[PDB]
Parts: C-alpha cells; structure tokens; sequence
C-alpha cells in the first residue's frame, strides 16, 4: 500500500510503501551461433529459385563480413563514474584468446547449453541458439542440382529466409550500435532463452522469480556485446543484471521551490530541497538515486541501479521530519527566482504558485474544483485528474493510495530577506546558517565598537600646550599653574 | 526495514507508573520516526507519543501530555515510554511503530509494528 | 518572414517571425487486435508447407505468451510532469472486469466505435487487425487433416503477411517495457493516425496542422500496452493535442560576454541565461529553456508546454534594455573567458577571447571576417562556416534578414573588484544587490576604522604623572617643576 | 601501450597512449533511388499471386505518399552551440530548386555513380542504389499477369518483396525520425555503399584506412537527411564525418573529490579538479572534451567531435605536473559535501572514501584484497577485478597497461578551513588563493580595530576636578599642586 | 499577435497641434516595442518615434526631435503621438507598428502594423 | 606529438665538461615534461634529470646532482643538460624524452624519445 505525505513547511513530499529491486552486480553468459564457411554457390544457370537462394546467401555473406569487421574492434554531479560493460568486455577479451573457441565448441557438440571454463579460471554458461552450419551444409547445398543449377521446391527458399533471418537481425543491431546493444532485443535473446538463462543462474529462488516476473525490465538493464566470429562460430556476451538487494523499503522524495509571497517584485527569496530522488534501505545504510527518472517502477517495485547511487546514512530521512535537525545536514539550494510550476508526485501534485500565475486543480467531470493561492500547496490524486499552473496542464497519476497533508509554517518565513545567501546551488541548512551568522556577527561587532568608543578619550588639541582631563574634556594645564591647591578637610 | 519488540507491560495500581521499552533489531532506529500507540478493548488504535532522534523533537497525544515521557537512548537502539500518574482508562495493549517520512501521528502511515505489550491499570 | 537581431551590448540574438504549435494536452484512444485461441494444428505429416505454417503459428503463440507477461541553462527551473499519466489511467481501467467485454460488443459489427468505460470517460476504440477471422476462418479450413497438408504455397506467404504486424508490435513492446515513443507505423499506420486526427476534440485548423505534420505528431505520441485477454489485444495510444497554434514565437541565443584585458586572469564575464524558445500564449509568454527539445519545421515551432515556464510578456524587455525596471533579466557570471560560437537561426555569435583565432569564411574558404577579442556576430549572407580555435561550425542557410544592433558591452559597466563572479542563477537585480552589499561592507569597514582611530593610549608606568601635549604623554613635572638646587 | 598515473595529491589520474580521430568537418553526398509512377493496377481478380502482388504494390504506393509529406518540411556548460546538420540541410535545400533533380537524373542515366555540380556551384557525389522503376515497369508490368489478372510465378512475388523491402525500411526510419536519422542504418547505406563512398572522399589514404576500419563508428556520427521525392526520383543527403585530425596523442583525465578526513561529520572541506575529460593534441594546442562519455573509444583510438570541445593551450597538462604551477591556472570546485564514491579509470580505480563508508577492492577468486582508509586512494587493475564503495560494486576495466602511483600530500591539507571558500562550482587555484587572501585581510583588519581599543584608556572621573595619568590610573592634578616639584630631566 | 489601429489623423494648420493614438487588440502592448512611422507620397516609410513601456525608453527621429512626444498609458493599451509645431513637411500617412526584439528604427523588423491615418499640415 | 633530437655528445677526459641539447620539432615542449636518460652498454635505461617548464622545478638522480644542470629556454624549443665534473661512469648514450602527465622518473612512462647521443669519459 502506497502512502504519501506532503510537508507544507518545506514544499516537499514523500511517497513510501515501495519495495526495492536494486541492480548490484552482473552475470555474463556467452551466446553462440554455428556458421557455415561456404563461398558462393558455384554454378549459374537459369533457375529462378536458385537466384533467390543465391541472393539470400549473399545476405548471409554480407552479415558474416560485417561481423568480422566488428570483431576487429539536482545532485547527479555527486555520483561516481563506473564502466558499465567492464564485466562483459573482460569476458569478451578472454574469448579472443587462441584456442578459446574450441572449448565452447567442443562443450556444445551434443548439447545446446553447457558451463565452460576458460583462461583466468572464468566459468560462464554458454548456449547454442541457431545452427546455420547444419542448415546450409547438410540441408541446403545437398539439394542444389549442379548440372542444372536448380532446386525443385519453392519451400526451400522460404525455409532458408526463416533460419537466416535471426543472423541478419543480430547483425543489423550490432552494426548500428558499434557492437554493443541495450536493451537486449528478442533477436539477441528470446524470452524462452532469457527465462532459461535465469532459471539456470546461480541465484536465490526469490531472485529467479523476481527476474522471471519482470523479464522486460531485465532486458532494459542488460547488454549484448559482440565478441568473436571465427572457426564457424559467432559468439557474443550477454551481460544480465544481478539483483542482490530485493524487497527492502523504498521511498521517493519530491521537492518544489518554496518562496515568500511579498507583493513587491524582486522582493522574494526562495529555498528548494535538492535531495529529490529515490531512497532504499540497503545494508544498514540508504541508497540514494538522485536521477529518479532512471529508476523503473513496476507496481510497487522500484528497479534502480546502484551505479547511479550514493550510499548515505540512515539519518538522511530526518530531513523529512525536521529540516533543521542536528543529525543530518539537509541539502538545499537558494534563489530569488520565484517562478511557478508543479511537481506531479506518486499520489498527488505539489503546486508552487507565485506572482500573477493562475493555478488550479480540476476533475474531469466537474472542471475546476480548487483554486490555489500564492505559495506552495498540494492536492491529492483522489478526485483530481489534472492541475494547471499557468499555461501548463498536467495529468496526475491515478495509482491508488492515501495522501496526508502535514501542515506547518513554511520555513522560508524564518529567514531575514536582507541577510539571505541567495544564488547557492549546492548548499545545505548549516552552510546557509553559517553565512547568516557571519553577517549578523559583523553587524553586532560594528554596533558594539561604535557604542563602546564613546567611553574612551579622544586626542587632545595639537597646539604645543599641555592638557589635563576634566569633565569629559581637555582643559589647559596653564590655567591651574600659579595656584597652591590645598586639600582642606 | 526494521523489527520492533515491546516489553515492560504489566499490572499497575492507579496513580502508579510504568516504563515501556521497544528494542530495534535488523538495524538501529536512526533515521526512523518511532511512535507509541495503544488500543483499548473495543476501540481503535490511538496515537500516544512519537520521537525521531535521541533528545529530539517530541510529540504527545493530548490525553497523556504531562504524564508520559518518550525518549530514545543515544545509540538509537531503544525507545522508552515512561508512564506516570496512570489511570484506569490508560489500560490497553501498547504498540511501538516505526516509519520513514515525517513526524506523523496517523497509525496507517507507520510502516513497521511490534507485537504489543499489555498494560492494565487497577483502580 | 524570419528576422534576426544581434545585441552587441549583451552578446545575444533574437530570431523572430516563427509560428507556434504547442502541445497543451493529450488525446487517448484504444487500439485493438482480435485474436484466435488456436494453440496447435493437431495432425502430423511430412508436408513441408504445413511445417512452414506450423512454424508461423509458433511465432503467433509465442507473441501472445510474451504480451501476456507484459500485461501482468534554465532547465532546472522547470516543474516535473508524468508524461503518460493520461494514457496509463485509461490502460488501468481496461484491466477491470467487464471492460474488454464492452469493447468486443461495441466492435462486433464495426471496426470503430466510441465505448463508455466504467469510470464514465468515453474513448474511441478501433480494430486494426482480425487474426481471429484469418486463422479460424481462412487458414484452418484449408488444412487437410488426414494428410496434414495444404495445397498452395501462397497460403504460407499470406499467413506471414497477416501475422507480421502482431510480431512487430510485440517486439517493440518487449524491448520498451510496454511503452513506446515515437509511435511506429506498426502501432498505428499512417491512415489510422490520420483518421484518429479527424476525430479529435480540436478545431479544423488544428486537424489540418497535425495532418500536415503527422511525423511530428508520431514523435510526440506514446503507445501503451494494456491487456491481452478474451481474444483481444488492446493498447492505448496517447496523441498530442495542440491547443495553441499560429501564435508568434521567437528564439533567444546567448553567449558569454567578457572583458578583454590581456592579463590571463583579470577578466570578468556574464551570460544571459534566458536562452530558448518564447511563444505568445493566452496573454502570457510560454518559455522553453531547452530549445533543443523543441522541433522546428520551416517557420513552425513544435514545443511541449510541460517543458516551459509561464512568464509575463515583459520578458521581451530584456531584449530592449537589460537594465529595464519592468523585468529582472536573468544572467550568470564567471571569470572563465573561453572562446566559442553560438550558431543562430540566421547567423553566428562569436565569443573570441585570449589567443584564440576566430574567423568567418565563405563557400570557398575565403576569410571574410577575422574577429577581434570580444563578442561579435556575422550573418549567414555570404558566410558558410565560422571557426573558433580548433572547432569549425557550419552556419544555418535559412533565408532571412539580420540586423546588427550596436551597443556598449554591458560588462564594461562593472567594477571588477566588487564583481560577484561565480553566480549560476542570478539576475541583473541580484548582481546589483550583491555589489551594493560589497560596497556597504567596505564603507562600514572604513567608517569603523575612522571612528576608532585617534584616541589616546596608556601613559608610561613609572611612578610619574603625565599630561597630554602634541599627541604625546609628557611629564607633568616638565611644566610644574622648579630647578632643584641641593646645597649646604 | 596505455599507461596511467594516479596523483595522490589531487585525487586525479591521467590515462595516456591513445591516438585521436577527431571529427572536424562534414562530407555531404546525395543518395538516389529511381521510382516508378504507377498509380493503380486494374484487375478482374481471383488469382492469389496477383492479389499478393497488389498488396506489395500498395505498400510501395503508401511508402511514396509518406515520403511525399516528409519532403515538404563538469565543464560542459562552457561549450558553444552548433547546428549539427546545417551542412546537410543546406545541400537538401538546393535539391528542392527546380532543375536540380533533372540534372541528377541525367547524370545518373548511364551510370550509378556520378559527380554532379549543382546550382550552388558545389560539387557533390551522387549515387543510385536502387532501381524500382526499372523493376516495376519492365519486370512486373510486362509480366502483368494477364488482363485476366493471373501472374504465373510465385518467384516473382518473393522477388518483388525482396526489392521493395529497402524502400519500405527507409520510409519507416524517416517516418519515426521526422526525416533525419542517426546513426545511418544499413538500409540507408549498405556497408559496401559506405566503403565505396569513403574511397571517393577528398581525404588522405590514412583517413580512408581509418574510416574503412571503423565504419561502425562512421555510421554513428553520420546523418541521413530526407530531401525530395519527385520526377520518379527519391533523393536523400547523407552527411558523413570528416576526420581532419587523426593520429595525434590523446589522454584522459579522471578526477574525484578530495576531502579532509576529520571525524566530526560537518567539519570537512572538499576540492575536486573540474577539468576531467579527453585531451588531444591539435594544431599546436589541445582540444579538450569535457563530456568524456560522448567520445567513442575503439582500442586505443579516440573518436571525439570538436563541436563538443574547447581549444586550450598546451600548458593545460601542467596541471598534472603541479596543480600550483604558475603557467596555467588549474580549474577546481569546492564544497563541504564529503560523500564517498569511485571513479573507474582506464587501468584502475580512484576511491574517495569518507565518513563511515566501507571501501574495498577484490578479485574474483580470492575476495577482498585491499581495505581503503578514509581519504582519496587508488588501485590498479593488476590483481583487482572489482571495487566496492558503500552499497555500490564497480567492475574495473581489464585492458592491459601499466599504472604508476604518484605519492604526494593531499593538497586539501594545505588549506585553512576557517577561510576556505567552499561554495565554488567554476573556480580555479588562483581564484581560491585570492579569496583566501582577501578573507585573511578582512580578519587582521578586524584584529587591528580590536587591538587598538584594547589599548585605549577609559574616561577620567566626571566630578569637576582635573586629572592626570600615573601608573595606569587617573589621579588628581591637585595632588601635585599642593607641593613644589622639581624638573626631573 | 497584437493588433493595431490608429486614430487622430486629419487636417491641421502650420504651427498647430495634433495627437494620434493607437489602440492594441488581441493582447496589450506589454513587452512590445511600439513605433510610429510615416510615409509621404512618393517616398518610402520613415522612422518617427518609438517607446517600449509606459514612462520608459524613448527615441525620436532628429527631424521631429523637440516637437513630437510619444507615450504609453500605464495599462499598455494605447500609444500616443503628440505633435506640436507642425510643418507641411510633416504631411504623410502615419503608421503604428509593434515588435518583439529590441528598440530599432528599421521598419522591416516591425512585424505588426496598423492601417495608417492621414496627417495633412496646410500653410 | 613532439619529436626530439639530441646533440652535443662526444669524448672528454675525466673532470671535463659537456653540454647536451635536445631540440623539439613538430611542436614545442610547452606542456611537456622533458627528461634526460642514459644507457650504458649492457645496463638498463636510467633516469638523469627532468624539468617541466622554463625555470620550473628541477629533479636530478642521486648519481648526478650538484654536477649536472638541466634547463629549458624561454621559447620551450630546447632542453639543455650541462654536465660538469664528468667521471668514467657517466659514459653512456644519453636520451632526451618527453611526456604528458606528471614529472616522474620511470622511463616506461615517457611517450617520445630522441635517438640518443654518445658520451664517453676516459681515464
Ligand atoms: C597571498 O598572500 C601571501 C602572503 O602575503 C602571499 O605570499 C607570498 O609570500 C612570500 C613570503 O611569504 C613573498 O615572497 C617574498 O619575496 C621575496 C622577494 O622579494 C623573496 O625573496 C622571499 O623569500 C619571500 O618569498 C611573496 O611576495 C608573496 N606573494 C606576493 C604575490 O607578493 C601570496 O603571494 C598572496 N597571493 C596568493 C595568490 O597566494
Ligand atoms: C558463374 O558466373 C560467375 C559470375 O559471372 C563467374 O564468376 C563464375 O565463374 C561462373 N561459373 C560458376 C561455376 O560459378
Ligand atoms: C609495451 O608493451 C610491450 C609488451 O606487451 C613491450 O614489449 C614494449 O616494450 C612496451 N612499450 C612499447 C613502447 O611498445
Ligand atoms: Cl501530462
Ligand atoms: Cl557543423
Ligand atoms: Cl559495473
């Protein structure tokens, strides 16, 4: 069950109740296609059917050639930098070593699936998915009558097109993608082949079920890497996701700009939480994915990739409790750009409505059912179908769940608009606080010095004549000379 | 995800006091809002108190304000509910609950629940 | 009809004369394919043609099995939409018990009909392919069951042609997790799309505009896999609604404007950050900061209001006078004076700094202009390329007229020592505020130095009394004392 | 060979030994297809093969219609803005001028490849790749069935499918890409057509070698631009990259945040080199590509696009010798956000490990090999297969090469955290040095006011009596006027 | 797509005064440069005066400098041309024009035009 | 890529001096680290001195410092090695070398090499 909370105080919303499926590792398998070596059908003649065979064979040779040519070859800025197909390319590299083909080839002589062991002790599951060598050499050529250069049956033409088609399609895909494709098409790996790969994978049964029930997500997170074509074998590496973290709680944070609503223009200050994205519990910490559009949601299941994540302390959620909490420094940006917009959440819509913008929420049957005032506000998707902010109409998500509106003072009201560090892109609550402290301290020290300097004594006149101190003034010493002052008590 | 286990419930005379505790397992309570709820016979589960970090923001239901104190240890492994000046209508099964998100009192918005501990106040 | 103006004073240019076509909403329709339940041909034999028919039937069966699995600068200021919320809301209603039954009823005798769904919304539903009729009534009665054969090879090819669209739709959905964009001609053929356009809640002008630009319509549409059950494959197509058309649009181009001091670290820069497309819309101006995502066909600008802000019409005053009091013009600042060019609609802005060689050349690589340091501009009349450092740019060759508006580079108006020189999301007013604060902090520091200077310090500590004279402590005895004469 | 250096002092690494292939220009060619002006076949009916031909014919005809409406049509922010298909579109516009098509058709009447000099005065190579007009007019409509509509040969149906297919796929690609496709598919330009077209470009043999040995990359950087369909001619413009700079040295700079490692969570300061990207020698200076991910690496060959580059002085490499060098002002950003992450380099991994994060390196057979400490550290790919930073496992690149670890004290230790400016996105060594110096000067000036008032003496009593100064106190003048003093000098 | 309509043209005698006006329709002049142009028989259009907001940047042709006054009301619905000390020279059809972009005097860069009203100065 | 060409070698008596020069061609040395190396007959190539810009920080192998001085002219076209107090063990072919990256002493990390000049020091 999905629940959502809108925080009026920070113009943000948390959607929770989701369950994780995090890509944490990779599994590499080797897909092979057996190939024939034959050169051109070596006859000419008149037969119209043989031309069709020859033209299909020329498509076969063009693909083989072309594959041989290929063989010869807010907070996102905080993320690290991975090498996504490093695991798959390392296996491909081993495959170019001499001999390596014979192991895969001899291990697949009787069977179309066998676990092979290679240089570097690597052990990868390999399978055969198509045998054009058998079709061309022992089924096609033996019926090509040579003294006539003819075949008798039009069925052969269609049969050859059908078994050659998969090779041509894999070749087109590799040719347009420099030998690396993602998502992995059904030409590289059929559903039956992919589901079989998953069931024979050394993973837990819960992992097998997850992947089998979401095979289309697995395809999107997988790579096909062209490797080698030699010795009557085409081989490419499929790099499949490993979901090592599953069924932990996830929650999505949505954020929108929170601005003061003074009527004078340029008067207003703004604050936006910058920590928007997906959050999932993971091994005592929290995996944070700033680029929430990259994660993929199927019902209540969130498929994210740990390569696109930061590992954060569990206290990061305290920013949803109290943005001024002392346990975690909550990330924000500051500005004076109070433009209007909406953020469509899992179960509603945050509306930042500023200036003269017209902002409403509507129901398909009743029309406008809420008119927003200036500020940051929220509406649930229950009974609401669209929101309009200015000239932009948005459809809200109609997934089922429950929203709670958490009322509170907008925190932008706590800031003095004339000592507010605006134009901070990657700031935090404490960094903003420290800039404000320094500004107020320089005002305080200045006034304290100007008030204390009155209790001290300015320089006497500079006229070559001596002064003494009396009733806050300098008076000439000479007016006291010549007198004998006798204390008479 | 986090597991919760209450303990400390029992039989107390009216005007007495009792301290309940709720221990985390799986991970600490750090980053979680922990609330105490109670369910009297024949009624719905009712919010009692919540806290989000040790020495942090507290909140109490009106019916216990001034009598109950919620706290968490510095290691964020235990939530305590110190119940003073107990009254017969404090009798209930008491539950601790945990959640991501904010400091919210609605029981439906909590993610994890302990199994409960019985408190009975005699008159 | 396209004109361009270059503003020397702010290193920016406006291209105007364009007309709008803005996606303002969505139109959703249900596409259906009718299916057969046949799982196998239950005979065995040696006929090669039937073996080919049986292979095609496996492709059909496997496609059905696959679909069944599926069924189960200023960009950061923009809001965040949910682009297929409208289509998914329709798709999820089709999963309710009874809905597919209504669609079969409405489409039993006709290939197009409006269906009243459970939630009260009504949608066009159509039937684009009847594989149930072909398989059950045209293919199976041809199979001789005793010999398990078919007589004619052309039956194999007709089955291939009939099955193909279903296999391609399934392939597209399977590699896109059930949601595709653009919408392919397999999802929706050209005439199917033109018919759906002819039936949309839009004016005749809007029907004409989309019909003449179906390739743009396709690229902004989605196809959403919904259900496959009870002999029905159904998916939702979500088509753009261009509710604002024929309104004036203009494009703003900007490039860094820096001082040109020779010492490599001494310079300050600003850039207008409000580059992008601007279109009149309902008394306001829709502004699209990511111009690259808008699509321009001749003079027509296809933008999506989801990627826009709604701004007051006086935002154009930034092109009249960047210091105007009506609109606070957006800028960023820096000290990074690197060279580059911005290719505009009818010319090229060239920001040339440091040692960088910058030229503009004709068709024959004749150099018609060598740029000096600063921000300058050439039009595309007689220029094919611009070269900045090691980068060669081809200029757009569209027809039009450019006007060079002379003016003093505004960066020259700023005092470099109080210049706030690392602002990413600022404005003319915010930069003025920061400058003021800097000036006030200096002045207050000077006024504290002045007010505190010129007070007296401690006198010597030596048992002697001191008076004050000529800014010094002098002995009191100097003025009181007599000449001592010890005598006997 | 590829070599790598890790610089401990700046949390950065250089990979070098690569060779350039920079797209510096464009080559435009016109590709044509001859079409038949058939409108409708008239048939009595009943024959299955004619009925099959008429279906294929209708595919041809709406391919024509569809084509007929397409005819009527860190430092990345510092980069300029190009117009990538300006060159190809300019040729396309010339083709719409009346007369040009005729001149192409005449030039290609006898041969399938001709150089045609257009109205422009430009000279563009034109090629004819498919002749459907001759096939339809002379092979299909002379064997038009009968006027009883019954063709005799199933082979003709299959052959028409084969020849029509390329036009259909070209139409499909254009119809979903609004008349402009990239990469250029094998339907737009077969592998032989592209190779023969490279063989004709006005380039050196070295440039032809390079393109021919990397045609998959050429395709990825090329555009196909639908132009005109008229006068029985379909014409489109292919726009191919010109690699004007090849075989110059390139090196890749990798950078990661360098932070102090104090135990208190918010007391730390961070610095990151912002000049990460590819660097290639080019005409006496260096082409710098800040989005390294947009460059294409093929063995040790680096395919970059100068449109995504800045032109920098050769001295920019001195930032890898000494980041404080006086010849080039090295670019850095600053913050207090000490999150952990890794950057996978060409031959190793930079690990920025901060706070409580667990950071390790491993290989497949023996498990954990190195446990990193807090700070910025590095491991080469020798004996290491993966690194783990927090909840993120990274595979390292297994490419052969030698890596050097350059010890040095982290330069972040050199900074006074009280005056460290920690909010700079686009700054530099000298800009930071100056703001540090201004801050230190704002601090003494304050210390000078406070040290001045510290020495000022308070006001004397206000009681109608004159006072003089003695032993740090105000004492009554009258005390010395009741007695007779002596000149002490 | 602002629409323009001039008013106020007529016969006036040398040394007198005359005020033209131009009303906006479809949208206001807000954000639009509004200029006045005039075209005498046999001559091509000639720049007269422009303004960009009420009480804002003005500019006149040197021939009308000191004698003509352009203005816009605060509502940005009407632009005015006050013509004092008229000369027979000044006889022409006067056109109202509007544009986005900057404050330029080149008639070809003005996208929106009024219908023109005739001004005749007799001597 | 820079090309390097050594000159100035020869035969000297022990205690004599020589001055080696390395001229850049193709491009200048600016932005390159330039190092001198030497290889005696049957010994590996060993590091002698490096410099990264005209007047920049120097580095010398322990076997040669106080005796050898490396420099580069302001135009960055030539690297110099003044060798004094020469000893028979300094007999070797001397090579200049250039690299991108940092100032390191490992010969394998220098990308570009001259052909070497013979230095012989007799007893
Ligand atoms: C920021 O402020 C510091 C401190 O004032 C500047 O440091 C440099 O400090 C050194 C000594 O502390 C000065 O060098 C001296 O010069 C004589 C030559 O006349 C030399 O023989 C001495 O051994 C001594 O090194 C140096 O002048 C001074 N820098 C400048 C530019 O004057 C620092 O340079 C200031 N700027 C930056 C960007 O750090
Ligand atoms: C058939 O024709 C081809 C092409 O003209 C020729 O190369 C070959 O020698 C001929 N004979 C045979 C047996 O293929
Ligand atoms: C590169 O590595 C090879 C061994 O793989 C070695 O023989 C050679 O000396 C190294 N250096 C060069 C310049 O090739
Ligand atoms: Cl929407
Ligand atoms: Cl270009
Ligand atoms: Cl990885």
């Amino acid at each position: 069950n999905i629940t959502e909370e809108f925080y009026q105080s920070t113009c943000s919303a948390v959607s929770k109740g989701y369950l994780s499926a995090l890509r944490t590792g990779w599994y590499t398998s080797v897909i092979t296609i057996e190939l024939s070596n034959i050169k051109e059908i070596k006859c000419n003649g008149t037969d119209a059917k043989v031309k069709l065979i020859k033209q299909e064979l020329d498509k076969y040779k063009n693909a083989v050639t072309e594959l041989q040519l290929l063989m010869q070859s807010f907070l996102g800025f905080l993320l690290g930098v991975g090498s996504a197909i490093a695991s798959g390319v390392a296996v491909s590299k081993v495959l170019h070593l001499e001999g390596e083909v014979n192991k895969i080839k001899s291990a697949l002589l009787s069977t179309n699936k066998a676990v092979v062991s290679l240089s570097n002790g690597v052990s990868v599951l390999t399978s055969k998915v198509l045998d054009l060598k058998n079709y061309i050499d022992k089924q096609l050529l033996p019926i090509v009558n040579k003294q006539s250069c003819s075949i008798p049956n039009i069925e052969t033409v269609i049969e050859f097109q059908q078994k050659n088609n998969r090779l041509l399609e894999i070749t087109r895909e590799f040719s347009v993608n420099a030998g690396v494709t993602t998502p992995v098409s059904t030409y590289m790996l059929t559903n039956s082949e992919l589901l079989s790969l998953i069931n024979d994978m050394p993973i837990t049964n819960d992992q097998k079920k997850l992947m089998s029930n979401n095979v289309q997500i697995v395809r999107q997170q997988s790579y096909s890497i062209m490797s080698i074509i030699k010795e009557e074998v085409l081989a490419y590496v499929v790099q499949l996701p490993l979901y090592g973290v599953i069924d932990t709680p996830c929650w999505k944070l949505h954020t929108s700009p929170l601005c003061t609503t003074n009527t004078k223009e340029g008067s207003n200050i703004c604050l936006t939480r910058t920590d928007r994205g997906w959050y999932c519990d993971n091994a005592g910490s929290v995996s944070f994915f700033p680029q929430a559009e990259t994660c993929k949601v199927q019902s209540n299941r969130v498929f994210c990739d740990t390569m696109n994540s930061l590992t954060l302390p569990s206290e990061v959620n305290l920013c949803n409790v109290d943005i001024f909490n002392p346990k975690y420094d909550c990330k924000i940006m500051t500005s004076k750009t109070d433009v209007s917009s909406s953020v469509i959440t899992s179960l509603g819509a945050i509306v930042s409505c500023y200036g003269k913008t017209k902002c409403t929420a509507s129901n398909k049957n009743r029309g406008i059912i809420k008119t927003f005032s200036n500020g940051c506000d929220y509406v649930s998707n229950k009974g609401v179908d669209t929101v309009s902010v200015g000239n932009t109409l948005y459809y809200v998500n109609k997934q089922e769940g429950k929203s709670l509106y958490v009322k509170g003072e907008p925190i932008i009201n706590f800031y003095d608009p004339l000592v507010f560090p605006s134009d901070e892109f990657d700031a935090s609550i404490s960094q903003v606080n420290e800039k404000i402290n320094q500004s107020l301290a320089f005002i305080r020290k200045s006034d304290e010095l100007l008030s204390a300097i009155g209790g001290y004594i300015p320089e006497a006149p500079r006229d070559g004549q001596a002064y003494v101190r009396k009733d806050g003034e300098w008076v000439l010493l000479s007016t006291f000379l010549g007198s004998l002052e006798v204390l008479f008590q | 995800q986090v597991q919760l286990q209450e303990s400390g419930g029992g039989l107390v005379q009216a005007g007495g006091s009792l301290r309940l505790s709720c221990a985390a397992s799986g991970q600490t309570f750090s980053g979680y809002v922990t609330g105490w709820f109670r369910q009297a016979p024949g009624k719905e589960r009712e919010f009692v108190a919540l806290i989000a970090w040790s020495g942090g923001r507290l909140y109490y239901a009106d019916s216990v304000q001034g009598r109950f104190t919620i706290s968490r240890d510095n290691a964020e492994t235990t939530v305590y509910l110190q119940m003073n000046s107990l009254k017969p209508e404090d009798t209930a099964v008491y539950y601790c609950a945990a959640k991501r998100g904010g400091a919210v009192t609605a029981a439906e918005w909590y993610d994890y629940w302990g199994q409960g501990t019985q408190v009975t106040v005699s008159s």
